[PDB]
């Protein structure tokens, strides 16, 4: 509902900032693993840009079915870029 | 667990468990979906009662058979599940005050009790098997379970979930091998209990590795099974079954040379509300409860909640409990729970006459009707019609119909989802493409 | 041997501007510019890191691990890059 009320279908995207300085890097990735299913659940179309603390997360969220890497959606890993 | 296993031997069987043990009203709405035909099959229920005078004559099966179409309900002193060749009757009907009308209108090899299979123990290092042994041997139609575990996580009590899947009257090369994927060392604390068992795997790794699903022939298993035992420790709502949901959006989104949607899942949650993120094409309202979903409905996802409703009607009926015990779990003779309490360790015996015939129970299982001799009554549109042949003919006493999602659109889909019916009306639409849940006897 | 500012931004830093200093705080910047240009994201991800092609990406993916074959043409052939 609240992704109703921010019009998440007619956002070109959406960004998932994230928490850098974290106790459990793997626990704020899994947060935003529940970020972008939630966003994709309700609409798999939309653009996603996030960020990425663990490469092999990315992994993870390659596996997505709505994750669709060619058209829109972007993934960047801290770890890796760094 | 037994409700798991019993879907894996039939899919969405647990959701028809489920449902007739909680209490619905008759819900109708107008718009034309598949939640109509839901709605009807979850407003009946579970009940008990006494038969009339007319059915303790001359003998109870035949009197009890095929006379469904007058009485308007369905039946399941000793616990009875189909019988075959003052007594309780076991109804499926929907309302209690309808119920009451049959009452009223008179017009070595195996285990030491005999009821499971059994084996001499084994290591665990003797079945461990390495991505490269895995993917040599050849395994279809098998059971494939996927553990989340660590060294602080609780025991789960895998033997609940592989006692069900080898009783009795399934025979050695009828089996389904089980094969439990997940670390080792959880996998181990849980062995001691499970050396005993045949056919029975260990693959050290995750279910998030594509690899190792692979390796242990997904795309041609008959059922896997999530399970993560990590649940008591993490506490937060978005921390719980974060792993679940991984591995099952992997699982489905795994292409072989077809897409791993089609491939039978169940997945366990601790929390309800994670339920809509199982499926992508679903409507998702956090107001709409559990049975109402969609991955409810189809026997994909299973919670405990629903369990709850047990406590009410243990207390009504008894004897409704230990039926459960008996359609699940295999068969609970008072004599193994003597033998549970002494020992704790399933121990076999000599086979022995009495044993090898103790073996008549009936189990449930999918029967397909598009090929079959049912196939004319497939297109005939009568389910009333294939309940009565059924039973004149084969003695099949069937639950309901499993039938695809899509079915009733004028418009051929591609889903594979299919939703349980239960106890359809004899005046029911019946379409080719539907799957029979049935007890069958011993052969 | 610097004039040290807890006021001065990173980016102004005597051992930062020196290349002698790095932080996952500038890379913060890149959501921005990931939104504006998609490819130029992919350029980051060809300029550093080297060359991660689709194919590569899909091997990590069903893998995780990197694997050697066998010197074909085709292989020796994209080599051609900066
Ligand atoms: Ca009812
Ligand atoms: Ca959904």
């Amino acid at each position: 509902h609240d992704l109703a009320r921010v019009k998440i279908e007619s956002a070109d995207a959406c960004l998932i900032l994230a928490n850098k300085y974290c106790a459990d890097p793997d626990a704020e990735d899994a947060s935003n693993i529940m970020r972008v299913i939630s966003i994709k659940n309700y609409h798999p179309k939309i653009r996603i840009i996030t960020q990425m603390l663990q490469y092999h997360n990315k992994a993870h969220l390659l596996n997505i079915p709505s994750w669709n890497w060619k058209e829109g959606d972007d993934a960047i890993c801290l770890a890796e870029l760094k | 667990l037994g409700f798991i296993a019993q879907s894996c031997l039939a899919q969405g069987l647990s959701t028809m468990l489920a449902n007739l043990f909680s209490m619905r009203s008759f819900i109708k709405i107008e718009e034309d979906t598949w939640q109509k035909y839901y709605l009807e099959g979850v407003s009946n229920e579970m009940y008990t009662e006494y038969l009339s005078s007319a059915f303790v004559g001359l003998s109870f099966p035949t009197v009890c058979e095929l006379c469904f179409v007058k009485l308007k309900l369905l039946m399941i002193s000793r616990i009875l599940i189909n019988p075959g060749n003052g007594t309780l009757g076991f109804f499926i009907a929907s309302d209690a005050k309808e119920v009451k009308r049959a009452f009223f209108y008179c017009k070595k090899k195996y285990d030491s009790t005999g009821m499971f299979h059994w084996c001499a123990p084994k290591e665990i290092e003797k079945v461990i098997l390495t991505r490269s042994e895995a993917a040599m041997t050849v395994l279809s139609g098998h059971v494939v379970v996927c553990i989340f575990g660590d060294v602080s996580s609780a025991l789960i009590g895998l033997r609940n979930l592989v006692m069900p899947l080898r009783a009795s009257n399934f025979h050695y090369h009828e089996l389904k091998h089980i094969v439990f994927v997940g670390s080792i060392e959880y996998l181990k604390r849980e062995w001691e209990t499970l050396h005993n068992f045949p056919k029975v795997s260990i693959l050290p790794g995750t279910p998030l590795s594509r690899a190792d699903l692979r390796a242990v022939n997904i795309n041609l298993c008959d059922m896997c099974v999530i399970l993560s035992a990590n649940q008591n420790n993490i506490d937060d709502t978005s921390l719980q079954d974060k792993e679940c949901i991984l591995a099952s959006l992997n699982i489905k989104s795994m292409q072989f040379d077809t897409t791993g949607v089609n491939i039978p899942i169940i997945t366990e949650l601790v929390n309800d509300t994670n339920v809509q993120f199982l499926d992508q094409d679903d409507d998702d309202d956090p107001d709409t409860e559990l049975y109402l979903t969609q991955p409810f409905a189809c026997g994909t996802a299973f919670a405990v909640s629903v369990l709850d409703s047990l406590m009410s009607a243990t207390y009504f009926n008894d004897n409704i409990l230990t039926l459960i015990r008996t359609l699940v779990t295999g068969g609970a003779t008072p004599e193994l729970e003597a033998l549970i309490a002494e020992e704790n360790a399933l121990r076999g015996g000599y086979s022995t006459p009495q044993t090898l015939a103790n073996r008549d129970r009936c189990r449930v299982a999918q029967l397909a009707l598009l090929d079959g001799p049912f196939a004319d009554l497939g297109d005939g549109g009568c389910y009333g019609d294939l309940f009565c042949k059924a039973l004149k003919t084969y003695n099949m006493l069937c639950f309901g119909i499993y039938r695809l999602r899509d079915a009733h659109l004028s418009t051929p889909s591609q889903c594979t989802k299919r939703y349980v019916i239960t106890n359809p009306p004899y005046e029911f639409e019946l379409v080719p493409t539907d799957l029979i849940f049935c007890l069958m006897q011993f052969d």
